């Protein structure tokens, strides 16, 4: 009896599809062949970050926009001063194999995690004078992927143990279990009003799920291969998600399809960092062919290449005032652009 | 945490004394650790510095030469070594600790006291040095300075403190704006580049003390005589 | 006035020159090329193969190029001005060519017999690369102050490299014998003997390879320099040996053998590794 | 009986996504470049600013 | 020759 | 807050972060890999929800960082890519459980032929080798029907340096070691070697190999660099 459920599973999706192909009355690529497009975007390196050990796997940065904090498997963080090149803080952590990075919007906290399954929470502004860990998550099965904090007091974890989970740092636990998935959950992008997240798995598909239900709402199944890197639009009305079949592909949460790919037949190294710019017109993607591009979000062509680095570029953050852009790859080194 | 401070006592002018303050309760190694002084019935005087790590060591130029300070990181000491104890000496001597990075607060613990009897410049100017207060009213201290302390990177560096009678000073707004954490929500601290203001809002009996300043961009840190309020 | 050879030899000796250079400034300012212009390999461990390479380039084109033509008929058709420079810094290339591979092999030698230990730094590299110029600078200083070219009616034998005593002229080239050729050698035959016995015992090829090579290093050392100290040594104290009108033959035999030496470290490169292979074809 | 709960899932989430609100591709597409258009004069990595106010120079 | 030859 | 103060505190960081460049450059990492029926959790015995195990060990006063990797899932094409970069695999094979060699010659061919293990060098170390002597002297089990090419194989001249046994455990025992460099020699270049190595329950000599092998591996590594291969 497991086919009456897997028949009416299969014709489920297929109203899915034909309720996607009777929305899909128009391509981007159509309502954007007018619109004038950018322009060489050329960036310069302005800053360089030199001080990690081993490859560079996260940066984040701060709400200040020139605070960053990059994690390194040498088995420590740095808080970065962007416009001084200074070193505020250096914090060794107990595992070596940190894979995540995330600066808490307050400026108070900073999380880190890896192949130890925990994320670990640190607590920068102690009446001690050093930094000191202040939570210690456990309860992932599989290695942390990505973590991002929504306030002081609650972090969203993505795992490879197919979850994602929403905890709280005060009481040390699980809220909600976000348990859609059927692969390694790679990345994890808040939208800007805290209340949904996307989340990108090794089964080609994003997931849009809601924070306080815990449901999910949307499945995007577009990709080839596993998508390594998802980035919110700044209206929380599109997402960007880069894979390892080297395409990037923005889709849209109120038509629940996708909209553009931003694909080239030079590039088949896979993406492994994705983000916008402020006004979400320049998609700037980080590639394993040791360069970054700056792709056009609305034309999809490459109107700008930062090749500075001389390792895989994993590390891709635009600040908040859409000032600078950091890119932390394996030199362990970071870089700063205009 | 905690900052307390040995010797002192009555010393013949040109006799010898050792101070020293214990730091107990935080990372001591990383905190560039001060000395001001206070000498009886008078202001605050700064005396001396040692930065994070024994690096720059400034003082001030009415001590120079005979003080030495000095610092062991082991045993968790600050130390401040007199020489040659001119009458002018008399004071109480604190201990501040001073953090610097970005956004932190300097000047944020102060020691208790040690009590020793011998027996170009900023100059900070405040002008009122008496105010009569009632609790529940909303006071404003001014200040002016010779210099202007906005410095080009953005922040301009003065430094609010309050000494309520019988302790130690404590820290209320660090670059003229930002409330140092403990403090409430009363001290709304504001200013130009060159005149400066502490605004508290709703007085309680806790806010009765002697409110001095302090400037951060010249090294030689010049405070002030000090608003006093009285209820 | 005399010394003045026919045109017969004076084309047999410019096609061995020639070709000496052709080779080196050719095939070392390429390795430069190879080390600064590219990523892959531009690490701390190749700069001593461009302080080698450039040393090797200034031996080949300061110092084997002007001593050729002041070696023929001599004629010293420089002036008085660049023999000041001629005795500073193409013998200071010399000696910094030589206290380079004495500084190759033991970097070599803990590369190979501790390999384990982390080798030296980017700051130590540098130290150790300077110290070896004034090392060098200091040596070859003493040619300097007392170039003193006395020409006379005709400019045979102008360019006079000691015009005070042979007594102290002998004493120079016995320090510089020590310095430069003895102590050289039992450091490169120390430590190529023994990284010689370590790799010797498909990959083990290319690890037999290199002790190959390093009995070429050390054995075209001791042999290719010999001539050009004894030289030296035997003008010092004999001063009788400078007439004798065959000196010009033997002077440039074991000059030539000397700045032979120029030219093996981009043919070393190569016949070992794959990278420069690939760097000589581009 | 132990995946029948399991099958169970997999079509009681995708009947909540068959049944949700889906505005045309036009709609949506235009939103998108109503934001950048809007917000473009504030992007200072397609439209630089000067050498004053970068922070960073 | 004489013949002063250099390093 | 002065400036000048600031960046007094960060050569002070960078003073701290030079001398755990110097630990970092003198420690030498390694990666446990090998299935649960080998004795992976046993040669970290005999040596001196958490999803990583850090073990340390010294042998001739030079550091030796294990990372045995457990508490994961079952695939691992994403977080291999974290052991780039590593000095060495150590690949752990039971050479007793014949009918399971199969896929332990399948996931050794997944990390000689990944893309990021590409310069990693493999220390085999085929171990319950008294579990293997006493199958073959017993000659219940078989190799012949799990391999149908161990009939027309026979041993190497130059080989089997063992003090007393009989050549049926020497033919098996040097065909285990054939099929898994068959894999390293065939699909792999020169950039890594493989390192056979027999091993047993209580052998304390285990790090003695790693030490020896990790020596050679850093000899290549060293040899390359200064351009002499």
């Amino acid at each position: 009896e497991l086919d009456q459920l897997r028949q009416e599973a299969e014709q489920l999706k297929n109203q899915i599809r034909d309720a996607r192909k009777a929305c899909a009355d128009a391509t981007l690529s159509q309502i954007t062949n007018n619109i004038d497009p950018v322009g060489r975007i050329q960036m310069r390196t302005r800053r360089t970050l030199r001080g990690h050990l081993a490859k560079i796997y996260a940066m984040h940065w701060g709400t200040d926009s020139r605070l960053l904090v990059s994690a390194s498997q040498d088995g420590k963080l740095i808080i970065w001063d962007s416009y001084t090149t200074n070193k505020v803080h250096a914090i060794p952590l107990r595992s070596s194999w940190v894979m995540t990075c995330a600066y808490a919007p307050s400026g108070n906290y900073v999380a880190c995690g890896g192949l130890d399954n925990i994320c670990s929470i640190y607590n920068l502004k102690t009446r001690d004078g050093d930094v000191r860990v202040s939570r210690e998550l456990a309860g992932h099965t599989g290695y942390l992927s990505c973590c991002r904090f929504l306030d002081d007091n609650q972090i969203v974890t993505s795992s490879g143990d197919t979850t994602c989970a929403l905890w709280d740092i005060e009481t040390g636990q699980q809220t909600t279990t976000f348990t859609g998935h059927t692969g390694d959950v790679m990345s994890l992008s808040l939208a800007p009003d805290t209340r949904l997240f996307v989340s990108g798995a090794c089964d080609a598909s994003a997931k849009l799920w809601d924070v306080r239900e815990g449901m999910c709402r949307q499945t995007f199944t577009g990709h080839e291969s596993d998508i390594n890197a998802i980035c919110f639009f700044p209206n929380g009305n599109a997402f960007a998600t880069g894979s390892d079949d080297a395409t990037c592909r923005l889709f849209d949460l109120r038509a629940d399809q996708e909209l553009m790919t931003y694909s080239h037949d030079n590039i088949i190294c896979g993406i492994t960092s994705v983000s916008f710019s402020k006004s979400g017109r320049l998609l700037l993607a980080g590639y394993d062919d040791f360069n970054c591009n700056v792709w056009d979000a609305l034309k999809a062509d490459r109107a700008g290449v930062l090749a500075g680095h001389d390792n895989r570029v994993s590390c891709l953050g635009v600040t908040d005032d859409g000032m600078a852009v950091a890119t932390g790859s394996w030199d362990s080194f970071l870089k700063i652009w205009n | 945490v905690q900052l307390v401070e040995s010797g002192g006592g009555l010393v013949q002018p040109g006799g010898s004394r050792k101070l020293s303050c214990s730091a107990s309760g935080f990372a001591f190694s990383s905190f560039g650790m001060h000395w001001v002084r206070q000498a009886p019935e008078k202001g605050l005087e700064w005396v001396a510095y040692i930065s994070s790590g024994s690096g720059t060591i400034y003082y001030a130029d009415t001590v120079k030469g005979r003080f030495t300070i000095s610092r062991d990181d082991p045993k968790n000491t600050l130390f401040l070594q007199m020489t040659s104890l001119r009458s002018e000496d008399t004071a109480m001597y604190y201990c501040v600790r001073s953090i610097y990075y970005y956004g932190s607060s300097p000047f944020d613990f102060w020691g208790q006291g040690t009590t020793l009897t011998v027996s170009s410049d900023i100059v900070m100017t405040q002008a009122t040095s008496s105010v009569p207060v009632t609790p529940g009213e909303s006071v404003s201290i001014s200040c002016r300075s010779s210099k202007s302390l906005l410095h080009s990177n953005g922040n301009t560096y003065l430094y609010w403190f309050l000494q309520r009678p019988g302790q130690s000073p404590q820290l209320l707004i660090y670059r003229m704006s930002n409330l140092a954490s403990g403090v409430p929500d009363r001290f709304s601290g504001s200013g130009s580049g060159t005149a400066f203001t502490l605004t508290i809002s709703r007085l309680e009996a806790e806010d009765v003390g002697v409110y001095y300043c302090m400037q951060h961009l010249e090294y030689p840190l010049t405070f002030g005589a000090g608003t006093k309020l009285e209820l | 006035n005399q010394f003045v050879q026919p045109s017969w030899r004076i084309a047999l000796w410019s096609l061995a020159y020639g070709v000496v250079v052709a080779v080196a400034v050719l095939g070392n300012l390429i390795v430069i090329w190879i080390i600064l212009a590219h990523k892959r390999m531009r690490t701390v461990t190749n700069y001593f193969l461009v302080n080698l390479a450039f040393s090797d380039a200034s031996m080949a084109a300061f110092n084997t190029l002007v001593n050729f033509i002041y070696a023929l008929h001599s004629e010293w058709y420089f002036g008085a001005n660049y023999c000041r420079f001629q005795n500073f810094f193409p013998i200071t290339a010399v000696f910094a060519s030589i206290y380079s591979m004495t500084a190759i092999a033991v970097d070599r030698y803990m590369a190979i017999i501790d390999p384990l230990k982390p080798r030296l730094s980017a700051t130590a590299t540098k130290i150790v690369i300077g110290s070896i110029w004034i090392l060098a600078f200091l040596l070859a200083f003493p040619q300097c102050l007392y170039s003193k070219t006395k020409v006379m009616p005709g400019r045979t034998l102008c360019f006079v490299q000691w015009p005070e005593g042979p007594k102290q002229h002998f004493t120079y080239h016995i320090i510089v014998i020590i310095l430069v050729y003895c102590f050289p050698l039992l450091i490169m035959g120390i430590t190529y003997t023994i990284v010689g016995i370590t790799l010797w015992g498909e990959q083990l090829k290319a690890k037999r390879k290199v002790v190959k090579m390093m009995i070429i290093v050390v054995m075209t050392f001791a042999i290719c320099w010999l001539p050009y100290h004894i030289y030296f040594i035997l003008t010092a104290i004999y001063q009788q040996l400078n007439r004798w009108k065959y000196i010009q033959q033997v002077y440039l035999a074991s000059f030539w053998l000397a700045m032979s030496s120029t030219m093996y470290n981009p043919i070393i490169y190569c016949c070992l590794n794959k990278r420069f292979r690939a760097g000589f074809k581009r | 009986t132990a995946s029948i709960a399991q099958a169970r899932k997999l079509v009681e989430q995708l009947k909540m996504e068959a049944n949700i609100d889906r505005i045309k591709v036009s709609k949506a597409a235009a939103d998108l470049m109503a934001y950048c258009e809007a917000h473009a004069k504030e992007d200072p990595l397609l439209t630089p600013v000067p050498a004053s106010e970068n922070p960073f120079r | 020759d004489d013949f002063f030859g250099l390093m | 807050a002065e400036d000048k103060a600031a960046v007094e505190r960060s050569k002070m960081i960078e003073k701290q972060l030079q001398k755990d460049k110097q630990v970092y450059r003198r420690t030498l990492r390694l990666l446990l890999l090998g299935a649960d029926n080998s004795g992976k959790s046993t040669i970290v015995k005999q040596m001196r929800t958490s999803g990583i195990f850090e073990t340390k060990f010294q042998v001739d006063k030079v550091n030796f960082h294990m990372f045995d990797v457990g508490a994961q899932r079952d695939e691992r094409r994403k977080w291999i890519q974290c052991f780039n970069d590593v000095t060495a695999i150590i690949f752990v094979v039971d050479s007793s459980d014949y009918n399971r060699l199969q896929e332990a010659l399948n996931d050794f061919d997944s990390i000689w032929n990944n893309r990021w293990l590409r310069t990693i060098s493999v220390i085999l170390f085929l171990n319950k080798q008294d579990l293997l002597a006493e199958k073959v002297l017993a000659g219940k089990s078989k190799i012949e029907d799990y391999f149908p090419e161990f009939a027309r194989y026979t041993t190497p001249e130059d080989a089997t340096p063992e003090p007393g046994e009989d050549p049926r455990v020497t033919r098996a025992k040097y065909f285990i070691r054939k099929e898994f460099v068959d894999i390293s020699t065939a699909s792999g270049d020169g950039r890594h070697i493989c390192y056979p190595h027999f091993t047993c329950a209580v052998d304390t000599e285990n790090a003695r190999r790693i030490f020896n092998d990790c020596k050679d591996i850093i000899l290549q590594m060293n040899l390359r660099e200064y351009n002499l291969v």
